[PDB]
């Protein structure tokens, strides 16, 4: 109530004339910033939103409610001054401009400014623009806590300063770091936005000192001995700078303390956890007394859809022949009707995110082990989508260009042979012309198939990326269920994709699979999918496996790149990280349960690129990051729990055998050991997804290489046609496989 | 006429700018420079709109605005970071031949700092790393040259040493920091002194690790 009063007073101070509607508007905004801000779920937020208007109308009749309480309640001083109310759209334009400027100086990584972010920025600014404005942010990892904190700190002149924690982090290092931050804040009179995660909060020793610093405004016992004398030496200089000459030690000490209150804001970025929140309430009341707290958890559907739209701008997603389906499966209510191709794809992506939340909730209800799902998973998924779309479109484009060059060469060769005919040999030439024409129509059919693949590429890439980035912790059955759910949702969207897409082959080639089989890796579908994920990832993978096949597998895969083994328990881990960054060799890490917070900059990919240099901040030292560096995290106990901050930085690769993985393994073993013919037919069905076409492409490349030398010598018997009839026979074989795929598929299903 | 008047005002402004630019870079105070240039901008705005519409006035106004924009570049340049080697790198990359003693604000202003913002920022960050490591080394020398052993009496027989934990912790943190400093591209400067201090730290660590055992055994056997 007193904060309500003070906020109303501060908002009313610069104004001279103000109608009653403006007063009740300020009243409502301040109540929202005090009461609705701390709420957790949506029901309480709606309850507050409706009852504030109810109270306002019940105590203030005969006033217009539209201007008095407008739905986009929002206050700031950025535009003009005097804390005047600002419209949402003009504020959005201003924050876009400031974000673009920020992109110029710091954090070039794109951010999307939706309504939630627009509100949180103003809340953070309002708390910062206040003496002793310590603040606590609560939200799931990747929701934009630290990012928005640093953005607002930069915008306000606050020099962001965050401590970094690692293992064996003694209290003396922490005390030195507080000494440094207080010296920078008070003695030198620069405002500091002091920021941290939950990782360095877990130790209870630091919480006492922070409790004193937050409540009193200054921690006794941190400054003593010669350090206190030095502190006094620059405290006198600071007093001289402000023209506040003082000589007694205690008055200067109070002046330094007051400088600390006026020029130090502490920000706590922390993961929602009811039991942990209760524990930290028990051990530190100042986190709830002095530190006003902000809630923002999972991104709303509108935030996800806006992120999807913004991050799929370079991607083509423009099908002029896209037929809008009746009864569109929609999860975003404000979807344009009729939606375009890009709108439908982004809606499907939001559906994938929401349905995986649903699957996680269902699995938790079943009593199984679940891992927290964060918006960083959505960002990683959209990155996989962009990368896969670009890569597949490129591969198809060079394949089509190769086909066109081959067709032009074939036409030139046909013209040359016609000119030669113009001059038994004639029969051979006529047969050559017939075969060349036949293979020409065959390549026209190949162009038709290429166009069909170009049609299906969008759905194929979406399913592939959704599997790689999202799934991986779940067993084989849950992965298959999620893939089917996505497939049915997209077929309800009339989006084009292969109905019998194979995830293992569409995401790799024959050579990589044989290379994996050369290393220690069983021929299991789960193992193949996990190796697929290990091949392609944006966030460094975390490996869970009870038998240890993955560790030796990724050793054998990266032996040529001098991969090294080191665990968290070993004290040489930090030195091995230094060596890996300096040289660039891969480094597998075991025993991930006893996580070391030193890897957070590595996992977060906090790279500083300036002046032809790339830097990574481990400890208080900057290290040149080698371009070819990669790290793998591994463990051995499946029944372990991970902090969601870790879960939001690594992609899970699960090797644990379940009631569905072993069932499939035994079924495949029986098929290969009892009904071999069915095994080769199933292999032919599975490898029809490009591998036969890949062999045809390679052999056609060899044929073009041979045919390039066409002058007389190619007519040794006027028939070099052996290579082209060979091509014709494998082409007929693969075509016969294509026509007869359904019958063989049904037979394999029956067996 | 109006053209003659605006030409005279432009000549006065150019003379003022040239007189300010004659100040050597060593004696150019960024705060006073910003205040005086703001005064010049206020003087320029005092001209009538008819004199403001002239192209030359617009050119001088936009030049002063660019000086405003690069004033923070000037502030970062005028510090304890550039020294003389970073200035040498800047001259080498910008292909300009200046004199350090005769360096003035005019010569730097002639080179487009706004166009070369990336180069200047890279030099500033390199200098920041170099000055950070230099101050770390200065702290090393100031803490090891003034450090004294904690001597304490032993029943009027001798004067022994206490405080082993603090000294050993300082040595370990120091040796770890020095070893880690071998990383980073900034390590290429002052390498020889770094290795010399490495040798000094190893020597003191080994000597005192032997000394603690010697002292403990001597106290026990004397008892
Ligand atoms: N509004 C947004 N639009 C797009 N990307 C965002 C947005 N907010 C955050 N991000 C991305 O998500 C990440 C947020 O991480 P952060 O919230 O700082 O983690 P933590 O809360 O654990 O410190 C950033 O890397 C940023 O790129």
């Amino acid at each position: 109530m007193t904060r309500w009063v003070r906020g109303i007073f501060e908002a009313l101070r610069p104004l001279e004339t103000l109608p009653v509607e403006g007063l009740i508007r300020i009243w409502a905004h301040e109540a929202l910033r005090l009461f609705q801000d701390r709420l957790v779920e949506d029901e309480e937020r709606r309850w507050t939103d409706e009852n504030i208007d109810t109270v306002a109308l019940k105590h203030f009749p005969n006033i217009d409610r539209e201007k008095a309480m407008s739905r986009p309640i929002l206050y700031s001083n950025w535009l003009s001054k005097d804390y005047i109310p600002v419209d949402q759209e003009e504020l959005r334009d201003y924050v876009k401009a400031r974000l673009k400027v920020f992109y110029e100086e710091e954090l070039d990584v794109p951010l999307v400014l939706f309504n939630e972010v627009l509100d949180h920025v103003l809340r953070i600014d309002r708390i910062f623009r206040q003496p002793q404005g310590h603040l606590l942010l609560i939200g799931v990892s990747g929701a934009g806590k630290t990012t928005l904190s640093r953005f607002v700190a930069w915008m306000n002149g606050l020099s962001v300063y965050q401590i970094k924690v690692h293992r064996k982090y003694t209290g003396e290092d922490f005390d030195e770091d507080l000494r440094t931050v207080l010296r920078r804040s008070g003695c030198k009179n620069e405002k500091i936005a002091f920021i941290m995660d939950e990782s360095n909060v877990l130790d209870s020793g630091f919480l006492e000192r922070m409790n004193t610093l937050l409540a009193n405004g200054e921690v006794p016992g941190l400054f003593e001995g010669d350090e206190y004398a030095t502190l006094m030496t620059q405290c006198k200089e600071g007093a001289q700078k402000e023209g506040l000459m003082l000589d007694s030690h205690e008055e200067l000490y109070k002046w330094f303390t007051s400088q600390v209150i006026r020029n130090l804001h502490v920000v706590f970025t922390m993961n929602p956890s009811s039991e942990g929140l209760k524990d930290r309430a028990a051990t530190s009341p100042a986190l709830f007394n002095r530190c006003v707290l902000n809630w923002f958890g999972d991104w709303s559907t509108e935030a996800l859809y806006q992120v999807g739209k913004e991050f799929t701008s370079k991607m083509d997603l423009e099908k002029p022949n896209y037929i809008v389906p009746d009864y569109m499966p929609v999860v975003y209510d404000k979807l344009p009707q009729p939606p375009s191709h890009r709108e439908a794809i982004v809606n499907s992506c939001v559906f994938v995110h929401q349905t995986l939340h649903q699957a996680n909730a269902r699995l938790a209800k079943r009593g199984g082990r679940t891992m927290a799902i964060t918006p960083r998973h959505y960002l990683d998924f959209i990155n996989h989508y962009a990368n896969l779309f670009h890569e597949k479109r490129s591969e198809l484009e060079e394949q089509q260009m190769h086909l066109n060059v081959g067709l032009r060469k074939i036409k030139e060769t046909v013209d040359q042979v016609e000119e030669l005919r113009r001059d038994a040999k004639v029969n051979r030439s006529t047969a050559l012309l017939k075969s060349l024409s036949a293979e020409r129509e065959r390549w026209e059919k190949t162009s038709e198939t290429f166009k069909n693949q170009m049609s299906t590429i969008a759905g194929d890439c979406l399913l592939s990326a959704a599997f790689i980035a999202y799934a991986g912790y779940f067993d084989q059955q849950m992965r298959q269920n999620l893939f089917t759910t996505w497939s049915h949702h997209l077929q309800q969207a009339n989006i084009q994709f292969r109905t019998d897409i194979a995830r293992t082959e569409y995401l790799s080639n024959a050579d990589e699979r044989l290379r994996w089989q050369a290393s220690s890796l069983p021929a299991d579908d789960l193992c193949t999918e996990n190796a697929i994920m290990l091949k392609r990832f944006n966030r460094y993978p975390l490996i869970i496996d009870p038998s240890g096949q993955a560790t030796e597998f990724i050793m054998n895969e990266y032996k040529d790149r001098k991969i090294t083994r080191t665990s968290f328990l070993d004290d040489a881990f930090r030195k091995n990280l230094e060596s890996a960054l300096r040289f660039g060799n891969p480094l597998l890490v075991q025993d991930v349960e006893s996580y070391d917070p030193v890897l957070n900059p590595v996992l977060n990919r906090e790279v500083r690129r300036t002046g032809g240099r790339v830097l990574i901040t481990l400890g208080d030292q900057d290290i040149d990051l080698s371009p070819s560096f990669v790290i793998f995290l591994s463990t051995r106990d499946p029944t372990v729990e991970f902090p969601p901050d870790l879960c939001s930085r690594v992609t899970f690769v699960n090797f644990t055998v379940t009631r569905s993985s072993l069932q499939s393994q035994c079924l495949n073993e029986v098929l290969k050991a009892e009904r071999p013919d069915v095994d080769e037919k199933r292999s032919d069905l599975l490898k029809l997804q490009g591998e036969f076409q890949l062999r045809l492409r390679q052999l056609e490349k060899s044929l073009l290489q041979a045919l390039n030398e066409v002058k007389g010598r190619i007519l040794d018997d006027d028939t070099i046609i052996t290579t082209l009839e060979n091509l014709k026979r494998e082409a007929a074989e693969v075509t016969r496989k294509v026509e007869e795929t359904d019958i063989v598929m049904q037979e394999v299903e029956t067996v | 006429q109006d053209l003659k008047g605006v030409w005279s005002e432009l000549s006065k402004v150019w003379e003022q700018i040239d007189q300010m630019k004659e100040q050597p870079w060593v004696s150019v105070q960024p705060r006073k420079l910003r205040q005086n240039l703001d005064a010049l901008l206020n003087q320029l705005k005092s001209f009538p709109a008819r004199l403001r519409q002239y192209a030359s006035y617009e050119f001088v106004q936009r030049l002063l605005k660019g000086y405003m924009k690069i004033n923070m570049l000037v502030i970062e340049l005028k510090s304890e970071a550039l020294k003389d080697r970073h200035w040498k790198q800047l001259m080498k990359r910008l292909h300009v031949n200046w004199v350090v003693s005769e360096l003035t604000l005019g010569q730097i202003w002639d080179v487009d700092l706004q166009k070369n913002e990336a180069i200047v920022k890279d030099v500033l960050l390199v200098a920041q790393g170099e000055m950070a490591l230099e101050e770390f080394l200065k702290q090393i020398r100031e803490v090891w040259n003034t450090y004294e052993l904690d001597l304490v009496n032993y029943q009027n027989k001798c004067r022994l040493i206490r405080g082993w934990d603090d000294l050993f912790n300082k040595v370990k943190e120091h040796i770890n920091s020095v070893s880690a400093m071998k990383l980073s591209p900034y390590y290429k400067v002052f390498e020889e002194d770094a290795l010399s201090w490495e040798d000094k730290l190893n020597r003191i660590m080994a000597l005192f690790d032997v000394w603690i055992d010697v002292q403990r055994r001597w106290v026990y056997l004397e008892g």
